């Protein structure tokens, strides 16, 4: 799995 | 926006010490299994080097004396032992969201014994002066620590108009620090006066440094 | 492994716009997760400007929204940024970055610039291409008590940066403090310390070389005892 940040534009 | 905010902005560490450097977010940067918290090293004259990753992972190559801890809104960059290699600007960055920000920087610069600053002053050379203008120059070199105040008099007062201090940064070799301040006057207003004085105060010091020149 | 290079012009005037290209070596721009514009201002802060995603969407920093573009050529492998209307403000070192997927916890990923640029910089000056004013700095008025005596060197009102300054053409080279050029009224002034036993000078003869490489002006300056 992979982590994005919840507010990055394309989330 | 996530503001990050850094502490101390400047560290003076022995070699073998152990430093830290906090950050901390305006807001929780943690979400879904991951601290969305970065660190990067900048040498002068290099671009930011990713460090650690995700709050506390050290990115390949990075040596073990790097570690990185905490959660949420606070944040921790740890050296041990501190190398001479490690002197540095380091920073912390969230990923959290966009717009994605930094912090505004720690500098870690190497403790060394206090040392006076070495202070000159040249009056305006007469290939200027003949030219209309007036630069009285004066040279703090090689003291530590950074902390330095100067002040110019003419005649005996205080003068803050005209004045650009210049800076270096700590010296590789000695690690001192050095200062240059230029006093920038007409020649009309030059020859009204007589005497110019630099004046430094310095931890070094309870008196302050004085040099000056009387035009004549 | 993956090399970023940016270019583009290192002056530009106020108003115009500004436009700088990353060109991306050993990494296909197609795989990368986003590409990433960050300048950094005298001072060291940072400042993110916005990326170029996978998808080819982009997103900016809602300070510079309102006037800059970010696009990519999927064939030259370049990514490129665009800021209109620039100001003496946006005098910066400008550097291009590739977010990358980290490997992270128990098989797991997590995104991180991890390759930046060089870093390019850039000034925004309306200034003229002209040649410092090179002045000799020559002890208040004497000599003085023990070995050390200091000699200077100013520079003063150049443009653009940098010049080029050594003391007898090299020779000299311990006991030299060349300081950062300051901006004096759009114009740069730096100045050049050197620090020599009292048995040198005035007996022999030191002298600062200057070169500003801009206006191709080249002048040496023999530092003179003052003559009172």
């Amino acid at each position: 799995r992979i982590h994005i940040g919840p507010g990055r534009a394309f989330y | 926006d996530i503001v990050l905010t850094q502490s101390p902005a400047s560290l003076a560490v022995s070699l073998g010490q152990r430093a830290t450097i906090s950050c901390k977010a305006s807001q929780g940067v943690d979400f879904d299994g991951a601290s969305f918290m970065n660190w990067y090293q900048q040498k002068p004259g290099q671009p930011p080097k990713l460090l650690i990753f995700a709050a506390s992972t050290l990115e390949s190559g990075i040596p073990a004396r790097f570690s990185g801890r905490g959660s949420g809104t606070d944040f921790t960059l740890n050296i041990h032992p501190v190398e001479e290699e490690d002197a540095a600007t380091y920073y912390c960055q969230q990923s959290h969201e966009d717009p994605l920000t930094f912090g505004a920087g720690t500098k870690l610069e190497l403790k060394r014994a206090d040392a006076a600053p070495t202070v000159s002053i040249f009056p305006p050379s007469s290939e200027q002066l003949t030219s209309g203008g007036a630069s009285v120059v004066c040279f703090l070199n090689n003291f530590y620590p950074k902390d330095i105040n100067v002040k110019w008099k003419i005649d005996g007062s205080e003068r803050q108009n005209g004045v650009l201090n210049s800076w270096t940064d700590q010296d590789s070799k000695d690690s001192t620090y050095s200062m240059s301040s230029t006093l920038t006057l007409t020649k009309d207003e030059y020859e009204r006066h007589n005497s110019y004085t630099c004046e430094a105060t310095h931890k070094t010091s309870t008196s302050p440094i004085v040099k000056s020149f009387n035009r004549a | 492994d993956v090399q970023l290079q940016q270019s583009g012009p290192d002056l530009v005037k106020p108003s115009q716009s500004l436009s700088l290209t990353c060109t991306v070596t050993g990494y296909s721009i197609t795989s990368g997760y986003s590409w990433h514009w960050i300048r950094q201002f005298p001072g060291n802060k940072l400042e993110w400007m916005g990326y170029i995603h996978y998808s080819a969407g982009t997103n900016y920093n809602p300070s510079l929204k309102s006037r800059i573009s970010i696009t990519r050529d999927t064939s030259k492998n370049q990514f490129f940024l665009q800021l209109n209307s620039v100001t003496t403000e946006d005098t910066a070192t400008y550097y291009c970055a590739r977010e990358e997927a980290m490997p992270y916890g128990n098989q797991a990923y997590y995104y991180a610039m991890d390759c930046w640029g060089q870093g390019t910089t850039v000034t925004v000056s309306s200034a003229k291409t002209t040649p410092p004013s090179v002045y000799p700095l020559a002890p208040g008025s004497a000599a003085q008590t023990n070995s050390m005596v200091t000699l200077g060197c100013l520079v003063k009102g150049y443009f653009p940066e940098p010049v080029t300054v050594t003391w007898n053409s090299g020779s000299l080279s311990s006991g030299v403090h060349t300081f950062p050029a300051v901006l004096q009224s759009d114009l740069y002034t730096l100045s050049s310390s050197v620090t020599v036993p009292s048995s040198p000078r005035p007996s022999e003869t030191v002298t600062c070389n200057v070169a500003h490489p801009a206006s191709s002006t080249k002048v040496d300056k023999k530092i003179v005892p003052r003559d009172c």
